[PDB]
DNA sequence: ATCTTTTTTTTTTCACAATCCCGGTGCCGAGGCCGCTCAATTGGTCGTAGACAGCTCTAGCACCGCTTAAACGCACGTACGGATTCCGTACGTGCGTTTAAGCGGTGCTAGAGCTGTCTACGACCAATTGAGCGGCCTCGGCACCGGGATTGTGAAAAAAAAAAGAT
DNA sequence: ATCTTTTTTTTTTCACAATCCCGGTGCCGAGGCCGCTCAATTGGTCGTAGACAGCTCTAGCACCGCTTAAACGCACGTACGGAATCCGTACGTGCGTTTAAGCGGTGCTAGAGCTGTCTACGACCAATTGAGCGGCCTCGGCACCGGGATTGTGAAAAAAAAAAGAT
């Protein structure tokens, strides 16, 4: 295991994350665990959303994830929706929601 | 007078996606007024970025950095 | 020959547009507006075509979102019809004014 | 000529994707969003961790700050899982 | 005897309280509520006196500020009396409720 | 039981500063529920800042920092 | 001192420290602190100007949090700058909705 | 007893107060708000400037970045004056080297 | 249509609330001075960030002709918002009794916060190399379309069950 | 106490308008292969951030007992909210006509974006000095209060207008 990603068991790039944390003026010095921890968090969140969007993509009879599927996946998960509360997803559209009083009687 | 180009039916469509069933006739001019204020606010900052970058072309990242300033972050155009 | 009742096609249109994700404003009308406004902040500007779509995506998102709030105000007044004062209430509570 | 290098997260997002859905694809715009999503949360967590240090008169952002940040920044269960996923990766890396 | 018509004293209180800046919740019941809620997160905690006051200034600001928006929702429905549904609308639109 | 320490008359007073004339009888519980959510979201984060600093005393700055996160910046307590 | 060189009451040296100290950038220009101290001095003045007027209206020589609140919220541009800010001991602007007044 | 040093902007807020209004003071609470105000905007400007540099791939924050920050951050008329007191203060400084 | 009588709405005239405001009085924090010290300043060295000049070619702009979907404007009438009445009780007001906040008090110490030691950790560096990039190419996923399967309205009316008018 | 009429309810027949789901088909961007290159990896120096230990004493906290003002519980009745009804037209639906967005194709250069040179500027360190700190003190601004000045509120009574009834 020459790479740090293999040493940490991650698909995300620990070294790049370590670079970004030094070239962003967050602090003087960056700890050796920080870019491992962070990469893992980012990898975790990434997977979770791709899980749900890929599910959305099967319900719509598709091989490919498109912005709509990400939007459906986020705006239906209660926690993902909160994390991305001030977040516009281009080409996402909106969840189907008609108010009760507007339906005929 | 390009603001009229945001046409009554276009505004209607936007309200439909927003789950609106019945639209008063005053809404359309009201909505135009509102849009114009949003675009002014966003464009003002984008341009403020563009000018600081010593450019004569507004990029998408000029807009994206402006939108994040308004608290209205946008995914799919960089950033 | 045949004629639907008031509110049926509207309901049908709401269903139609909550499925789709396409922009509902016509692109050129929007782009002229964008340049016009930007011109009055600064002259001889050029726009990346993706910067114009950025704006448009952000505006439609914004207005859709606003209309949602505008509607809940109208229903709160025991009405089905949105009126300027529902937009003004929504934008007051949002901290836009 | 030969266009300048534009870095991304796409190759990793592709890897993580096939781990979860080994047959599922993803369009340009969807990947452009995923790219903005990661970059966003990067700047969020990194930013809270930067402040945490500043508040405590520290010159070092360690996984401890990253951890605390994630708790402040992520809601209930989503924070809870990332915290164990984070600590698990530091544990494994430090040993090896 | 003497009796004001209902609404006259209510209005007097509005003028009186918008004029002043003192905290309207009794301080000690607030503090015990702060320490109760704090035990859920971490047991056996302490609190600087000012740290409680900072919470109280921020709760009452929030709540007054909330009631302002709540009232407008009642008024919007041709009513003079605030109701839970009004608070709910106000929070909904703020982005606190979903 | 502590939550009932935020009494009907106190809640009345707040609504008077808000400019409210008449108050439905259900309000007072709904208010308590809202105040409880608010304090829970603020105190959690405040305590999180106290946890990290390795203390057993929640400071003014811990509260001020937590309020700034939530977008409710407070002047006058060391902010 | 650098303050008197620019013509300011606000500390130029202090601001230049706080700029490097605060992990804002690798390096900080010579002008930056002076410009920033000056902008800080101005906004302080603008608040104290209108707070001071508030204090005279309430028949007070000394400014108190309320006078700052009243100043800020009655001004249009300050209110927008401090739109998410709670001024402790500030209170609110007196304002009763028309519909609540007796006819 | 023995000390405990904590820095504030209190002495300069007095100096500015005696300029605009010679014959009127300020309570400690009010001062502690002003103290919070100066610090609040410091971070707000500096932060906006910090991100300016980053976006434009520059290492140095200069007076130019502070100026752009101030235009993005302050509202219309409050910005114009802030730019002018700034630009003026820098000009007197560099000509008294 | 007209005339006096009876019921409802409008307008002053009065008694008393609650609230200003005014001049006295004491109390504590605003503000001033004071002397030490630590952060700002001055003077000097070194290297590199970025202003500037020169070159490249991406893509932002203009323009024109053709197709056709979308915008426009007008007719028409249904159901929606608003105006009106009206009735019940959930509210606000103002008693009197009950309660715990508030205050000033003394006593005890958890733990905040500062100091001084030192070594595990991260910056900085050169040299080493393979992960990640653009460039290149293609073919399977999906946008688009026509056709027929399915839906959902709607009015109609046809039927069926209730209320009302009538022998 | 019965039969026939009219109106309300609540299904169902039935075109049929609009849409949903089907394979068929052709365009092109997802995604894989390559090989070149720059950012990540590797091993060595070196300095200081921060953990850990040891001491100082601040500020949080605990039990205590009066003195009120605030909370509480309750009686009472009015103005408010909501249900019920009624009328006019504003806004939805549909059609025929008009308008220009979208398309894709072509032609031109502004200016984005990248390179290389060189130096003015800012990091860095050592020495210096007075601006800003805490500590101490004192005294005038303002909170509190009592006893008039004055400013509204609500209630009968009086006045006017509007509905009502009678010659
Ligand atoms: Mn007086
Ligand atoms: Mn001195
Ligand atoms: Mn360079
Ligand atoms: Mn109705
Ligand atoms: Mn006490
Ligand atoms: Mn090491
Ligand atoms: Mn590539
Ligand atoms: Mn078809
Ligand atoms: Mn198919
Ligand atoms: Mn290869
Ligand atoms: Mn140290
Ligand atoms: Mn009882
Ligand atoms: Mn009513
Ligand atoms: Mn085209
Ligand atoms: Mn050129
Ligand atoms: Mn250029
Ligand atoms: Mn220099
Ligand atoms: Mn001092
Ligand atoms: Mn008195």
């Amino acid at each position: 295991a020459k790479t740090r990603s293999s040493r940490a068991g991650l698909q995300f790039p620990v070294g790049r994350v370590h670079r970004l944390l030094r070239k962003g003026n967050y602090s003087e010095r960056v700890g050796a665990g920080a870019p491992v921890y962070l990469a893992a968090v980012l990898e975790y969140l990434t997977a979770e959303i791709l899980e749900l969007a890929g599910n959305a993509a099967r319900d719509n009879k598709k091989t490919r994830i498109i912005p709509r599927h990400l939007q459906l996946a986020i705006r239906n998960d209660e926690e993902l929706n909160k994390l991305l509360g001030r977040v516009t997803i281009a080409q996402g559209g909106v969840l189907p929601n008609i108010q009760a009083v507007l339906l005929p009687k | 007078d390009n603001i009229q180009g945001i046409t009554k039916p276009a505004i209607r469509r936007l309200a439909r996606r927003g789950g609106v069933k019945r639209i008063s006739g005053l809404i359309y001019e009201e909505t135009r007024g509102v849009l114009k204020v949003f675009l002014e606010n966003v464009i003002r900052d984008a341009v403020t970025y563009t000018e600081h970058a010593k450019r004569k072309t507004v990029t998408a990242m000029d807009v994206v950095y402006a939108l994040k300033r308004q608290g209205r972050t946008l995914y799919g155009f960089g950033g | 020959p045949h004629r639907y009742r008031p509110g049926t096609v509207a309901l049908r249109e709401i269903r139609r547009y909550q499925k789709s994700t396409e922009l509902l404003i016509r692109k050129l009308p929007f782009q002229r507006l964008v340049r016009e406004i930007a011109q009055d902040f600064k002259t001889d500007l050029r726009f990346q075509s993706s910067a114009v779509m950025a704006l448009q995506e952000a505006c439609e998102a914004y207005l859709v979102g606003l209309f949602e709030d505008t509607n809940l105000c109208a229903i709160h007044a025991k009405r089905v019809t949105i009126m300027p004062k529902d937009i003004q209430l929504a934008r007051r509570i949002r901290g836009e004014r | 000529r030969k266009r300048s290098r534009k870095e991304s997260y796409s190759i990793y997002v592709y890897k993580v994707l096939k781990q979860v859905h080994p047959d599922t694809g993803i369009s340009s715009k969807a990947m452009g969003i995923m790219n903005s999503f990661v970059n966003d949360i990067f700047e969020r967590i990194a930013g809270e961790a930067s402040r945490l240090a500043h508040y405590n008169k520290r010159s070092t952002i360690t996984s401890r700050e990253i951890q605390t940040a994630v708790r402040l920044l992520l809601p209930g269960e989503l924070a809870k899982h990332a915290v164990s996923e984070g600590t698990k990766a530091v544990t494994k890396y430090t040993s090896a």
